[PDB]
C-alpha cells in the first residue's frame, strides 16, 4: 500500500 | 460504514458513559475517531484509535472501548459534567476509503443529581415593554417531563439545567408565556405531569 | 520468514520535452507487485501481482489518487530542489525515494527506512530511530528544517510501523504460495578451453529466489576472490535469478577448483567441482 | 490560531450565491471542506492537499467549487444556491491524510451556518425583553431568576447571551437548545428563544447591578436589497437590561 | 554521481540448447540518469516485438531494466544488445555470448 507525502522537500 | 444506533443516551451528573458505535471496514489497517459537536456546532476532536495501536485509547476522561474482532468502537465518558451535551459522532478512516465516514450521531443529555427539589411555578412581571406575562416553572427534579402546550396561543418551553457553579447549586427550569387574557400561571402547565407538591404563589 | 516492502519512486523532470515522468515501483522481498507510472504505459495493464487484484477497485483507485497526489507533491519538491542548489530551470532533474518496512518472521517491524537522492546522490534519509534525518549537505538542511517544523517524520513513522507492516502481512498472507517460496539454485560447472595452458571453469547458478546468494571458487579449500570473476546477479525474466562466477585454471589442475554456492533456499551450503559428462 | 472561518452565518437568498473562507491551521498541508445538514455528521465535500484537490467526488456538481490557491488560505463557493443547501459548511485541516496515524486526526473550524431562504423579506430581528424576578422566588428560594425572552426573529441565527456589570456572564445562565415556532402553521415561522439568569437574592436587590440581555442577530448586509416598509434586518444587537431591586 | 554508465549483460533464460526454445535477456542496470535506450538485434537487425520491464531502480539508486525476448537459438543466429545512455559517445553493443 502506497505511501502518502504531503510535504515536499 | 459506521453505525451508531440508539437516538438519543441520557446519563447522571459524574457517572460514565457508553455511546456505542460498531464499524465496517474489511481493510487490515484503519483509525477510529470520536468527535463531539455542542450547541453552537463546532466540531471538537476527542479520541483516536489506529486498528494496530497496542493499548487502547486514553485521553483524559475520554476512553475508546476498541474491539477489533467485534468491530465496535464505543467512547467512554467518565465522571460526566454537564458540558458533556453535546452530540457525539463516530467517525471512521480507512486507508482503501476516501474520507472520514461519520455517523449520524448519538446525542448525549446529561441530568444533573437534583439536590433538594422545591417545585415552584412563579410569576415574573415585565420590565416595560412587551404584552406578554412570563411563568417561570423552576427547581423541579429530573423525573418530571414539561410537555409544549396544547394551546395555539401559549408558548412552553423545556427543562434547561441552569448551573451556578460558584454556589454549587444547580437548577432545572421551564419558562411558558401569552398574549391571552385567560392566561395565569396556576393553569400555565395544565398539560403537564407537574409533582403535587408544587409551590403556586400568588 | 522474514520480508521486506519497499517502494522505489521517481520524479525526472524533463523541461522543454512535456511533463516530468513519475514513477512507482513496489516490491515485497524480491517481487515486483505493482507499479505506478505517470507514463501510463498500457490500459492499465500494469504489472500488479495476482494476490493485489484480489484487493478491490478500491485499493487500486485509492492508491491510484495516493500516486497522483505525490506527484503533486514531488513536483513541489523538484520546484524547491533547483531553488537551493541554484539550477536553471533549462536542465532534467531526478528526485528519488526509497522506503518501506523491513519485518520479523512474526511479522512485526524490525525496520523503517524512508530515503531520498536528488540526481542521483543521497539527499536526506529518515534515520533508524524513525524521529531524526540525516541531510546529505546544506541544501538537505533546509529540507530538514522544513520537515522538523511540519513533523514529518511523525508522519513516515505512522506509515512504517502501521499501513507498511499491516498490509505486508496482508500481502504475504495473500501470495503465500510465491512469497514464501525460496527456489535453491539449479547449478552446475562448464569448462572453457583458454588455451593448451589455460580453461575457464564457470560456475552457474540458474533459477534461484531470493537473488541473495554466494558464489565463490576454491583452491583445494583455499579461498579465492581476486581471480574469481562474478558476473551482476540477474534476472531470469521468470521472476527467478541467475549468477555466475568464473575463473581461469591452468590445464590439469581442474579438480583442484571447488565452487561454493550459498542461497537461502540451499538446505547446506553446496560444494560443486568440474566433471566431464 | 485554530482553523478560522467566515463569515459565522449567511443569509442567501435562493438562486444567490454564497463564499465560505477558510484558514487552516498554520503549516496544516491538508485542508477539508463539509457539509453538515441538520440531523446529519458531516459529509466530505472536497479535500485539499496543498493546493492540488485530493478528492473532489462529492462535490455538487456544477453549484459547488473550491479553490485553495496557494495551499493555504482556501474558499468553498455556491452558485445558484439552493434551499436545501442549508446547512453548516465546516473546513478543518491535517497535517496529513493517509499517514494512517494522528497526523490525520481532523480539526475543523467554527463553521458556517447558511440559510437559504425563498424570500428575504421573511427574516426579522429579535425583539429582546427582560422578566424581572418574581417577589415570591425572592421570599422562598433566596435567589432571583430572570427571565430573557427573545421574540419574532428568523431565521434562527441568534446569540443570546447575559451581561451583568458590562461581563459576559458563564454561569448561572440557562439557553434554551431549541427555538419555538411562534405560528407553528406557517412555513417560515419567526421564532422564539428564552434563557434564564439566576443570581443570588443579595446580588438582585442591590440597585447598582445591571443586568443586560443581550441578543447578536445575524442578518442582512448593507449589500443585501431590501424593499420592504420595515427597516432592514440586518445584524444587530437587539438588548434588554434591568437594575437591581431594594423591593 | 549525476552520470553512471550502464552495465550490459546478454543472456538466456535457460541455458541455450540449439533448436529449443527459449528467452534472450538484455539486463542493463547500474546507469543514471534514467533516459536510456535499448534494442535488441538480431543479426544487425533489430528485434521486433520486444517485451520489457518498466524503469525502476536499484538500492544505490542507479536505474535499471530488462529486455527480454522468446527467441530459439540456433548455431550461427547472432544476437546483441544495443545501448545508447548519455555516458555512451556511442551506443554500445553487447553480443550474446551462450557461454556467459
Ligand atoms: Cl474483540
Ligand atoms: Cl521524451
Ligand atoms: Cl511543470
Ligand atoms: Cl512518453
Ligand atoms: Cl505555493
Ligand atoms: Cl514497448
Ligand atoms: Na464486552
Ligand atoms: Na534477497
Ligand atoms: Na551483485
Ligand atoms: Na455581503
Ligand atoms: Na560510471
Ligand atoms: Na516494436
Amino acid at each position: 500500500f502506497l505511501r502518502g507525502r504531503a510535504y515536499g522537500l | 460504514k459506521i453505525t451508531q444506533t440508539q437516538p438519543g443516551m441520557f446519563v447522571q451528573e459524574k457517572e460514565a458513559v457508553t455511546l456505542d458505535c460498531t464499524y465496517d471496514t474489511s481493510d487490515p489497517s484503519y483509525g477510529l475517531f470520536w468527535y463531539k459537536q455542542p450547541s453552537s456546532g463546532e466540531m471538537i476532536f476527542v479520541i483516536y484509535q489506529g486498528s494496530y495501536d497496542q493499548g487502547n485509547a486514553t485521553e483524559g476522561r475520554y476512553s475508546l472501548n476498541f474491539q477489533k474482532a467485534r468491530k465496535s468502537a464505543n467512547l467512554v465518558i467518565s465522571a460526566s459534567q454537564l458540558g458533556d451535551s453535546a452530540m457525539y459522532f463516530c467517525a471512521m478512516r480507512e486507508d482503501t476509503g476516501n474520507q472520514f465516514y461519520f455517523g449520524t450521531g448519538t446525542s448525549l443529555t446529561v441530568i444533573p443529581n437534583i439536590q433538594n427539589p422545591d417545585p415552584a411555578v412563579y410569576q415574573l412581571r415585565d420590565s416595560k415593554s412587551s404584552d406578554k406575562s412570563v411563568c417561570l416553572f423552576t427547581d423541579f427534579d429530573s423525573q418530571t417531563n414539561v410537555s409544549q402546550s396544547k394551546d395555539s396561543d401559549v408558548y412552553i418551553t423545556d427543562k434547561c439545567v441552569l448551573d451556578m457553579r460558584s454556589m454549587d447549586f444547580k437548577s432545572n427550569s421551564a419558562v411558558a408565556w401569552s398574549n391571552k387574557s385567560d392566561f395565569a400561571c396556576a393553569n400555565a402547565f395544565n398539560n403537564s405531569i407537574i409533582p403535587e407538591d408544587t409551590f403556586f404563589p400568588s | 520468514g522474514s520480508h521486506s516492502m519497499r517502494y522505489f519512486d521517481t520524479a525526472m523532470s524533463r523541461p522543454g520535452r512535456g511533463e516530468p515522468r513519475f514513477i512507482s515501483v513496489g516490491y515485497v522481498d524480491d517481487t515486483q507487485f505493482v507499479r505506478f507510472d505517470s507514463d501510463a504505459a498500457s490500459p492499465r495493464e500494469e504489472p500488479r501481482a495476482p494476490w493485489i487484484e484480489q484487493e478491490g477497485p478500491e485499493y487500486w483507485d485509492r492508491n491510484t489518487q495516493i500516486f497522483k497526489t505525490n506527484t503533486q507533491t514531488d513536483r513541489e519538491s523538484l520546484r524547491n530542489l533547483r531553488g537551493y542548489y541554484n539550477q536553471s530551470e533549462a536542465g532534467s532533474h531526478t528526485l528519488q525515494s526509497m522506503y518501506g518496512c523491513d519485518v520479523g518472521p512474526d511479522g512485526r517491524l524490525l525496520r523503517g527506512h524512508n530515503q531520498y537522492a536528488y540526481d542521483g546522490k543521497d539527499y536526506i534519509a529518515l534515520n533508524e530511530d524513525l524521529r531524526s534525518w540525516t541531510a546529505a549537505d546544506t541544501a538537505a538542511q533546509i529540507t530538514q528544517r522544513k520537515w522538523e517544523a511540519a513533523r514529518v517524520a511523525e508522519q513516515d513513522r505512522a506509515y512504517l510501523e502501521g499501513t507498511c507492516v499491516e498490509w505486508l502481512r496482508r500481502y504475504l498472507e495473500n501470495g503465500k504460495d510465491t512469497l514464501e517460496r525460496a527456489d535453491p539454485p539449479k547449478t552446475h560447472v562448464t569448462h572453457h578451453p583458454i588455451s593448451d595452458h589455460e580453461a575457464t571453469l564457470r560456475c552457474w547458478a540458474l533459477g534461484f529466489y531470493p537473488a541473495e546468494i554466494t558464489l565463490t571458487w576454491q583452491r583445494d579449500g583455499e579461498d579465492q576472490t581476486q581471480d574469481t570473476e562474478l558476473v551482476e546477479t540477474r534476472p531470469a525474466g521468470d521472476r527467478t535469478f541467475q549468477k555466475w562466477a568464473a575463473v581461469v585454471v591452468p590445464s590439469g589442475e581442474e579438480q583442484r577448483y571447488t565452487c561454493h554456492v550459498q542461497h537461502e533456499g540451499l538446505p547446506k551450503p553446496l560444494t560443486l567441482r568440474w566433471e566431464p559428462s | 490560531m485554530g482553523v478560522a472561518q467566515s463569515p459565522r452565518y449567511k443569509i442567501i437568498e435562493k438562486r444567490q450565491s454564497v463564499a465560505f473562507w477558510c484558514n487552516p491551521i498554520s503549516g496544516h498541508a491538508t485542508l477539508y471542506w463539509y457539509q453538515q445538514i441538520l440531523g446529519q455528521g458531516p459529509k466530505l465535500l472536497i479535500q485539499f492537499q496543498n493546493n492540488g484537490v485530493v478528492d473532489d467526488s462529492q462535490l455538487p456538481k456544477d453549484r459547488f467549487s473550491a479553490e485553495r490557491l496557494k495551499g493555504v488560505d482556501s474558499t468553498l463557493k455556491i452558485q445558484p444556491a439552493k434551499l436545501e443547501d442549508s446547512a453548516v459548511y465546516l473546513c478543518a485541516s491535517s497535517f496529513t491524510w493517509t499517514s494512517g496515524g494522528a497526523t490525520d486526526t481532523q480539526y475543523f473550524g467554527p463553521g458556517t451556518r447558511l440559510t437559504v431562504l425563498e424570500d428575504l423579506k421573511n427574516v426579522f430581528p429579535p425583539e429582546v425583553a427582560v422578566f424581572e424576578p418574581s417577589e415570591a422566588e425572592i421570599s422562598h428560594t433566596q435567589k432571583a431568576t430572570l427571565v430573557c425572552l427573545a421574540t419574532g426573529f428568523y431565521p434562527d441565527h441568534v446569540e443570546l447571551s447575559w451581561w451583568v456589570n458590562g461581563k459576559e456572564v458563564h454561569s448561572g445562565v440557562c439557553t434554551d437548545p431549541q427555538p419555538l415556532k411562534e405560528q407553528p402553521a406557517l412555513n417560515d415561522s419567526r421564532y422564539a428563544l428564552s434563557s434564564r439568569l439566576r443570581v443570588s437574592a443579595t446580588f438582585w436587590q442591590n440597585p447598582r447591578n445591571h443586568f443586560r440581555c443581550q441578543v447578536q442577530f445575524y442578518g442582512l448586509s448593507e449589500n443585501d436589497e431590501w424593499t420592504q416598509d420595515r427597516a432592514k434586518p440586518v445584524t444587530q444587537i437587539v438588548s434588554a437590561e434591568a437594575w437591581g431591586r431594594a423591593d | 554521481m549525476i552520470q553512471r554508465t550502464p552495465k550490459i549483460q546478454v543472456y538466456s533464460r535457460h541455458p541455450a540448447e540449439n533448436g529449443k526454445s527459449n528467452f534472450l535477456n538484455c539486463y542493463v542496470s547500474g546507469f543514471h540518469p534514467s533516459d536510456i535506450e535499448v534494442d535488441l538485434l538480431k543479426n544487425g537487425e533489430r528485434i521486433e516485438k520486444v517485451e520489457h520491464s518498466d524503469l525502476s531502480f536499484s538500492k544505490d539508486w542507479s536505474f535499471y531494466l530488462l529486455y527480454y525476448t522468446e527467441f530459439t537459438p540456433t548455431e550461427k543466429d547472432e544476437y546483441a544488445c544495443r545501448v545508447n545512455h548519455v555516458t555512451l559517445s556511442q551506443p554500445k553493443i553487447v553480443k550474446w555470448d551462450r557461454d556467459m
